[PDB]
């Protein structure tokens, strides 16, 4: 019946030193019955890179709402979208739905090409943003990543520390949470190279 | 209903209304609310009309059985007796009730029991859904060691303003005296209370 | 949250914690509660965090164009009345809770603001979940004619007893100065009496420590030439 | 309408060792925002080396206690003196909170001590209670913060050897009493940043052989 | 949860898994949902944990007062009924129990299935909980009254794997069992994790998750 | 209405959808066609509320044939999926949403690959080598979860999926009176008559 | 199960170093009507103890009469009545924490918030919580209903954990007391201006003060308060 | 459970019983027999809620079982369906009803006369040349009032009950997975083991 | 609440206490609840504080615009503009307001507007939570005529016993005097009216 833990799903954001780190699950359910394994919940748009949790509907929508809207920007512009500029897009386009909103968790990670300094953001299904130094998380299991978060987490990580960091984090917050997990994915992201990972995992 | 008991300098009285009502509907427009449960201890009853029956009459039969074994009760007795009704069935019960009594060595005293079954010891005390009305005019007129006279005008004026204002009150006003000299009845018009 | 105003001697001075919940859990242990209308024109809100955030930059915008149209500094009735009509317009359901204060031509103004479109006018308020521990250190402390110094100390503390006393506030505090004839000076994390201690243990792992099955390079870059 | 149940907010977390058990719960007492105590205690010395803690509904928790504490007492009585063993203990536990299956005991209980060949054990109960002996349990307002934690940090889950690439796992090695405290405080004071019932004091109680030890940890107060 | 049971040529299997849930958390990874009730009977459990326990333990203590009474093992069809009956008592109050009493008697290998209902039904094969549906399927596909005790084992433990895999509520970790007419017979406890990757090569099945 | 199960194999879509038809306690029919062809190759079977099915199949229909007729060309199955993803996340908040689940089944003639994609009523879109709607799933997923490879044969397929079908008639309480089953290839679309 | 009717708000407390301090307003509330003006809140057992209630009056005038029947079972065939044998604040919370915990048990609870305050034999400080719940909890400050919200924030300021308690004398003590219930009577709407105040010291033992009023308020700041935001006269 | 019917016919009683057992949304059994015998001659199908139906059962067949063993001696078929309503017009008032409808076939042996006795779980009792309990009636009474003659052998009987089936079969939605038969006759007791 | 309108010799006095609830919070202690919607046109305030705002601000706009194009409106015309938003918004709102000013024509007039919207010209009103306690004390002291000081006094009495016995009302009680003199404000401080 809740909108936000019908498909399940999980999303985690991290910085390190010179760099961001952003990773989710791979599952797609029908509340208990599992349905894809392939469901990936991050989508970049140039250099910036967007997780949404929640309502699978939504998530998609929603990808395909900001591709239109970054497509239309650049076109315009004559330059990519910066982080801090589409943190505040997402957060308006979110508002213009306040009495009839996608139930959804987005979380915005990349690092501004001009300044080189990296940057994470979260929202609410509304569009308050909470921009965070450290982590970012959301999803059906939220708690389980903030407990993992706030305890193995330290800064100035080098990017393949970070890696190891925030791996765990997910993977064993996803190992409590009956409805998420079935696979993960991290990217590992750096000024001008972005690396991105399938972990294995238990498959239950 | 429109209820109240005050005290003065030779004993108390208690004062009603004669009203009844069903919804809107005057069931009863000469109601006696003024009940005797014992000689010189009388009650104002208000709330629902079977309920504060049934605890009367239960009560008027302790103080009956209480003055067989060890005399005549006292004031704070009666009130005791009432209370622990009220208060042990007060999930089953809707009743509001101000206890009055005469002594020689206590005098008058007054007794209020709302509806979650606590007592209070008063010198005057109102209630009733038109006492809602008069709670400022009945503070600022009331004195104590009043004369029967003065204090016979106060409930007057004081019940004629709750029956002017509640439509739940109305018709006559009831009075009972208690002193030392006896009980007195006494009864008040709607020709004689209106023009006040 | 918990957030208060306190007007003095030649202006008016507002502060606020810095936590944001989702229920029990801490979403945002620094968060900024402390808005801008105009340079000289801030509000601190409470309740519904995406609402007093909208609420309070539609509404300087607005402020803004008009402080062009009329050539003149904007005052603080102007945003109230605006903000109020806003919220009356939507019967509560933009959960907008807002302490409004600033410094105009007409002189220094304090004033708060319910969902509903309720506005108040004071010379010291508070508002939030932990709007009871902050008015109890105002109602003791409080007095005609304080100076700038004064009203700050007595505006942090009476965040303080919400900060403590209150779970729904806590971490930081936040605090914005206005005062006549002088730029409004926001002082961000006024205090900060809630340092984490350092942690027992280093959870930094092994490089190689997590299973992984498959990598790729992903192309941020747009397409090529040649 | 009556609601005979509260929340009295709290968090508690029980780790075995190999020779000695732990058994920490935060000392923070609360009512919706509000805060009660900073310092009310939660994890009681039971007798016979076993300590207990229930947490959740405080009036129900401290009944159960104090139930439990008198069920020794009888059993001392009844049987010569004889100690009674964790598991018995254990059991008498369930039974103890199935007496009101169809009126619970809203608490979610723990107990420590060491087994007959003096092995650490801790043991887990749910509010109608289903037990179970575990290596490690957190329970209670931020349990699902902690459990994930010490899944990676106690039984190295996911935690692969270097080199390998995923093909042979962490090898898992025993903790020492300095090492769990480590995890404990660490995991306490992770909790108390991210949930707003945690905070104020951590009060730890250590069962060896020699006894029943504490230890008490401030935290933060916001 | 998901369980199941199967009467064969050389007796019975039984396979549980071990996951309990609190809703969409986990609350534990490694429960025990059999019941040692005594060296020819087990039980399975799903449902409410603490009436499960409660109640098979219980009837354990019924079970071991026949032996006492009567110089002789209860049969299973008794026991089972004894349980069905305690289950009657409590009718409509809210229980919540699923199990299967397996064990060989006279009769040889038994069966039965007893819910919070008071249902009884004796049978060659059954599967309880929320994964059932999946353990289903590649039992009905695969079953044969000819197995091979270690293929009978297998196919106990393929069949939780398949539920494990699909049930969100259901994983962890695989116990098995094997009644035998000298008793039951533990056959460990298997990683789901571990066994999911294992089967995945040597089968050849779960194309379609990468590994 | 109740069970629709699909299947990609190595060069072939199949899709199995079943008969019945119920009003209140009675079958009204049991060799009802849950299915609409869009393009030549590509297939859509579907599953709901009463009325709602029909509705929205027959309109995906036409709006896909107007897109052929214009542009002389046919649409990949891809397109054809999001633009019937689209359409029903449309739907989810309207005044009224159309309560139906479908299967699009079709061969990409450019890719040479045949495509399942698995569409719900709130328009959650995935592609899948086999997939179904509602309890059908339950049942059958283990199955294909064992049985299935990527090279299977349509014969081989056709195997799996009865094999299916005895499961479902086994251990699903309702009678769906069989299915009708439709092999998308890159020769087009047909019906196996005998199943 | 029932609802209260005649209410009665607030009572605060707290420790000092060498007793305790309790207080609570005079006022009985019948919903917004403030109806009865002399009602004692604080009840005394002996002279070492006091029982401060908030919540029904009716069940707090039943709590007071078990109180009273407590003393008079305690002297029975008790010679050191008056001495050692005497009642303690610990024994008489524990009888009042197992009585309103049986209540809830029956879901027909006693309606109150209860604060005994008290100090022992040994000279040591009691002070501790109960109420319809059965809950129980101690601290250094203790008050309920609304004096939870505004006094303890008050009154934390004084003493803030443990070791501050032999730091605060009863000037300090009374004045923070006495001051909390100002701020009460400035924001609570059940709240009235007289009240009853309590000491027990370990040396100077009970003094019960009565037919208090809070003073020197604050009021002459509304003379400027004009309209509710444009608004000039 | 589902379906049960009977039919009396020139010199015993038939009845047919539903094998189908279903717990949530899976079948555990499709070989469940919902009868009990009462005594040699007297046979009683049930269906109803879960639990009630066998418990109810037994406890009626403890009955009887104990009157024979008193008496020496097999009751009516009659006497049988009168304790039988009476236990239930009992139970409907109870704070917990037994939620339990049977059928009652029997031979007396005084009278040498199959009799046929539907009665519900309110205590409704009717004797019939034939009945059911549930929706089995809607779909089979129309067959049965067009078919049924009094002078019908056993085994026309049997054939017209096939029908009733057959006609379940196609226009019912649940699977009930076919029924087990009984014959009720002067002999006693017998299962039909091919249907 | 408690407020109050009274008509005397010379004009007109306005009157209210000054507390605000959110429940038995009083989330201001020293509101203004005499609001301006003309120069010699005043109003009482009570019910939902952002429903009556709403209207007095909309109300002191329609006189505004009314006085730049027909110069002064009446009190008649000003209660009527009430009204009209009261009675056809009466789904959606909470609002029980007292209109009250002075004319030199007319001198000084009262109009109250209950909760349904319906307009009642009087001598005197009084509204709010704390007007039932004194529906009797204010219809034995009113006398048409009054002087000032007894008018003041009689604001001061009637309220100070609203403030008594209504837990909604409190605080400061803050009076406007309407006469051809032009506009005084004054305001009573606990201290005073409370020993009345
Ligand atoms: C205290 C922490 C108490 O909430 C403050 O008022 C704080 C105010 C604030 C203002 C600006 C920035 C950050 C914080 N409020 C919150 O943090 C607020 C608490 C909250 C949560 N649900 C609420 C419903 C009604 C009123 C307050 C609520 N947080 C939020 O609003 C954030 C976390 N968003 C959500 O929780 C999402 N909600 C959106 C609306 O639908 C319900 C969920
Ligand atoms: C699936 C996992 C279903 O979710 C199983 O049926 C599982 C069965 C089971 C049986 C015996 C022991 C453990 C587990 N059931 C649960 O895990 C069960 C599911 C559940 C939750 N609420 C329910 C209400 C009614 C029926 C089932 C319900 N969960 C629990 O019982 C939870 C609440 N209890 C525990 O997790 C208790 N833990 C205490 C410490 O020991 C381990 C168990
Ligand atoms: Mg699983
Ligand atoms: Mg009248
Ligand atoms: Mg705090
Ligand atoms: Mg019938």
């Amino acid at each position: 019946s809740d909108p936000s833990s019908i498909n399940g799903g999980i999303v985690v954001a991290m910085t390190g030193k010179d760099c961001v780190a952003i990773a989710c699950d791979l599952r797609l359910g029908s509340q208990s019955l599992g349905v894809s394994n392939k469901f990936e919940k991050i989508f970049h748009y140039g250099h910036v890179f967007l997780g949404i949790t929640g309502l699978a509907t939504d998530v998609t929508t929603l990808n395909e709402m900001f591709r239109y809207k970054t497509n239309l920007y650049k076109l315009k512009e004559e330059r990519a979208i910066e982080p801090e500029t589409f943190t505040q897009l997402v957060s308006s386009s979110l508002y213009e739905r306040r009495f009839g909103p996608y139930f959804v968790g987005p979380v915005v990670a990349g690092i501004n090409s001009k300044s080189g300094k990296p940057f994470i953001a979260g929202f609410d299904l509304i569009g308050c943003i909470d921009e965070a130094k450290d982590f970012i998380v959301s999803g059906t299991a939220s708690d389980q990543l903030f407990g993992m978060c706030e305890s193995l987490y330290e800064p100035n990580l080098e990017p393949e520390d970070l890696f190891e960091t925030i791996s765990q984090a997910l993977l064993n917050a996803a190992d409590r949470d009956a409805l998420s997990g079935w696979g993960a994915v991290v990217y590992i992201i750096k000024k001008d190279e972005v690396v991105k990972r399938y972990l294995k995992m238990r498959q239950d | 209903t429109s209820i109240m008991a005050v005290t003065f300098k030779d004993g108390v009285i208690l004062g009603a209304d004669s009203r009844t009502t069903t919804g809107a509907y005057i069931a009863n427009r000469v109601t006696d609310k003024l009940t005797r449960v014992h000689d010189k201890i009388w009650c104002c009853r208000s709330g629902s009309a079977a309920d504060t029956q049934a605890i009367a009459d239960i009560v008027q039969y302790h103080l009956e059985l209480y003055t067989s074994q060890y005399g005549t009760p006292s004031t704070e007795t009666a009130a005791s007796v009432f209370k622990e009704l009220c208060y042990e069935n007060k999930d089953n019960l809707t009743a509001g009730i101000i206890v009055a009594g005469y002594d020689d060595k206590n005098k008058g005293e007054v007794y209020t029991i709302p509806l979650g079954g606590s007592v209070h010891k008063l010198p005057y005390a109102i209630a009733g859904s038109g006492s809602t009305f008069i709670y400022g005019y009945c503070d600022k007129n009331f004195r104590e060691n009043m004369s029967k006279e003065e204090t016979v005008d106060f409930i007057k004026h004081s019940l004629s303003q709750a029956i002017k204002w509640d439509g739940s009150s109305g018709g006559v006003i009831r009075m009972v005296v208690l002193t030392a000299a006896g009980v007195e009845r006494l009864i008040f018009y709607p020709d004689e209370y209106e023009q006040l | 949250t918990t957030i208060v105003g306190v007007k003095f001697n030649n202006g008016v001075v507002i502060a606020a914690d810095t936590r944001s919940t989702q229920g029990p859990i801490v979403a945002d242990k620094n968060c900024a509660k402390l808005h801008r209308i105009s340079p000289k024109i801030w509000c601190a809100g409470a309740g519904t965090a995406a609402d007093t955030e909208a609420v309070t930059q539609l509404i300087g915008s607005n402020i803004e164009l008009h402080s062009l149209y009329t050539s003149r500094e904007p005052r603080v009735v102007s945003a109230l009345q605006m903000l109020k009509q806003h919220l009356f317009k939507y019967q509560g359901h933009i959960g907008a809770y807002l302490i409004v204060a600033g410094v105009d031509p007409t002189g220094s103004h304090l004033f708060s603001i319910h969902a509903h479109g309720s506005t108040d006018v004071g010379y010291y308020l508070s508002l939030g979940s932990g709007s009871l521990a902050a008015m109890a250190v105002l109602e003791s402390h409080w007095k005609q004619d304080l100076t700038k110094e004064e009203a700050i100390k007595l505006a942090s503390d009476a965040i303080q007893a919400g900060i403590w006393n209150d779970l729904g506030s806590g971490s930081n505090v936040d605090v914005c100065v206005m005062e006549i004839g002088k730029d409004a000076e926001y002082l961000r994390n006024y205090l900060t009496p809630n340092v984490r201690e350092e942690k027992q243990k280093s959870y930094k792992f092994p490089r190689g420590t997590t299973a992984v099955l498959k990598e790729s390079i992903v192309n941020i870059c747009d397409i090529q030439e040649e | 309408q009556f609601n005979p149940y509260g929340d009295n907010g709290g968090t508690i977390l029980g780790i075995a060792g190999e020779d000695f058990a732990v058994l920490a719960g935060d000392t923070r007492n609360i009512t919706d925002y509000s805060i009660n105590s900073r310092y009310e205690p939660k994890v009681f010395d039971c007798g016979d080396n076993i300590v207990m803690s229930a947490n959740g509904f405080a009036a129900d928790g401290d009944a159960l206690v104090k139930r439990f504490k008198n069920s020794v007492k009888w059993y001392h009585f009844d049987h010569n003196d004889k100690k009674l063993s964790i598991n018995s203990a254990a059991r008498n536990i369930q039974h103890l909170l199935y007496s009101r299956r169809f009126f619970p005991y809203y608490v979610y209980n723990i107990i420590a001590g060491l087994d007959e060949d003096g092995k650490g054990a801790v043991y887990s109960f749910d509010p109608v209670g289903s037990y179970q002996r575990e290596q490690c349990r957190a329970g209670g307002a931020a349990a699902s913060l902690i459990m994930p934690f010490l899944d990676n940090q106690v039984n190295f889950k996911n935690q692969y050897e270097p080199g390998t690439n995923g093909k042979v796992k962490k090898p898992l090695k025993y903790l020492s009493v300095e090492e769990v405290i480590k995890l404990v405080r660490d995991s306490f004071t992770s909790a108390t940043e991210r949930h707003i019932q945690v905070g104020d004091g951590l009060e730890i109680l250590i069962v060896t052989k020699d006894g029943v030890r504490k230890e008490f940890y401030e935290l933060k107060r916001d | 949860t998901t369980t199941l049971a199967f009467k064969f040529q050389h007796g019975v299997i039984a396979a549980v898994d071990s996951r309990a849930s609190a809703g969409s958390y986990i609350s534990a990874l490694r429960v025990n949902k059999v019941i040692e009730i005594n060296p020819y009977l087990l039980g399975t459990m799903s449902g409410c944990a603490a009436d499960c326990q409660y109640w098979e333990r219980l009837l354990a203590k019924e079970c071991r007062l026949y032996y006492l009474r009567n110089g002789e093992r209860i049969s299973v069809s008794a026991a089972s009924k004894l349980l069905s009956n305690m289950m009657c008592q409590y009718r409509g109050m809210g229980l919540s129990m699923g199990s299967m009493i397996c064990g060989w008697d006279k009769k040889g290998p038994g069966l039965y299935y007893v819910d919070e209902h008071g249902t009884r039904l004796s049978g060659n094969m059954f599967s309880t909980g929320s994964g059932n549906t999946y353990a289903y399927g590649v039992l009905d596909s695969n079953y044969k009254w000819d197995l091979s005790v270690e293929d009978a084992l297998y196919l106990g433990k393929r069949s939780i794997l398949a539920a494990a895999h699909r049930d969100a509520y259901s994983g962890g970790s695989v116990n098995l069992y094997h009644v035998t007419e000298d008793g039951w017979i533990y056959h460990g406890n298997h990683d789901v994790g571990e066994l999911f990757w294992k089967v995945k090569e040597e089968e050849g099945s779960f194309n379609n998750v990468i590994g | 209405m109740d069970i629709i199960l699909g299947i990609r194999v190595q060069d072939s879509v199949i899709l199995a959808s079943s008969k019945a038809v119920t009003r209140g306690i009675s079958v009204l029919k049991d060799s009802d066609d849950k299915t609409r062809q869009l393009s030549p190759h590509t297939l859509m079977s579907f599953a709901g509320e009463a009325g709602d099915t029909v509705q929205f199949a027959e309109y995906i229909q036409a709006n896909i044939q107007l897109y052929s007729i214009r542009e002389d060309y046919e649409l990949s199955p891809q397109a054809v999926s999001s633009f019937v993803r689209q359409e029903l996340a449309k739907s989810i908040r309207s005044r009224r949403p159309y309560q139906v689940n479908v299967l699009i089944g079709g061969y990409d003639k450019k890719k040479n690959k045949p495509e399942l994609y698995q569409i719900d009523y709130l328009g959650t879109k995935v592609e899948l080598p086999y997939g179904a709607h509602g309890y059908s799933g339950f049942y059958t997923f283990s199955l294909l979860d064992h049985h299935y490879r990527p090279d299977m044969t349509t014969e081989e397929g056709l195997d799996l999926l009865k094999l299916c079908v005895q499961e479902l008639e086994k251990r699903m309480p309702m009678d769906f009176k069989g299915v009708i089953v439709k092999i998308v290839d890159k020769d087009g679309i047909r019906q196996v008559d005998d199943f | 199960t029932q609802q209260p009717i005649v209410t009665g708000t607030s009572v605060i407390s707290m420790k000092y170093d060498n007793g305790v301090i309790i207080a609570a307003d005079n006022l009985g509330s019948y919903g917004s009507l403030l109806r009865f003006n002399g009602v004692e809140r604080l009840i005394p057992v002996g002279d070492n103890t006091v029982v401060g209630i908030s919540g029904d009056i009716s069940d707090m005038q039943h709590i007071e009469r078990l109180l009273k029947d407590l003393v008079t079972e305690n002297a029975y065939d008790n010679p050191l009545a008056d001495a050692e044998e005497a009642l303690e604040p610990s024994y008489i919370f524990e009888y009042l924490a197992t009585v309103m915990y049986q209540r809830r048990s029956k879901m027909n609870p006693l309606w109150n918030a209860i604060i005994v305050a008290g100090v022992q034999s040994n000279g040591d400080q009691f002070l501790r919580y109960v109420n319809l719940l059965g809950v129980t909890y101690s601290s250094p400050t203790l008050a309920t209903g609304f004096g939870a919200h505004m006094a303890n924030p008050l009154l934390r300021k004084v003493v803030d954990r443990e070791s501050d308690i032999p730091k605060t004398t009863v000037q300090v003590a009374e004045e923070a007391i006495v001051n909390a219930m100002r701020v009460l009577y400035y924001r609570d709407a059940r709240s009235s201006r007289n009240f009853s105040l309590a000491i027990i010291d370990k040396n100077t033992g009970l003094t019960f003060k009565k037919n208090l009023q809070v003073e020197n308020m604050k009021w002459d700041f509304a003379k400027d308060i004009k309209g509710y935001g444009t608004q000039k006269i």
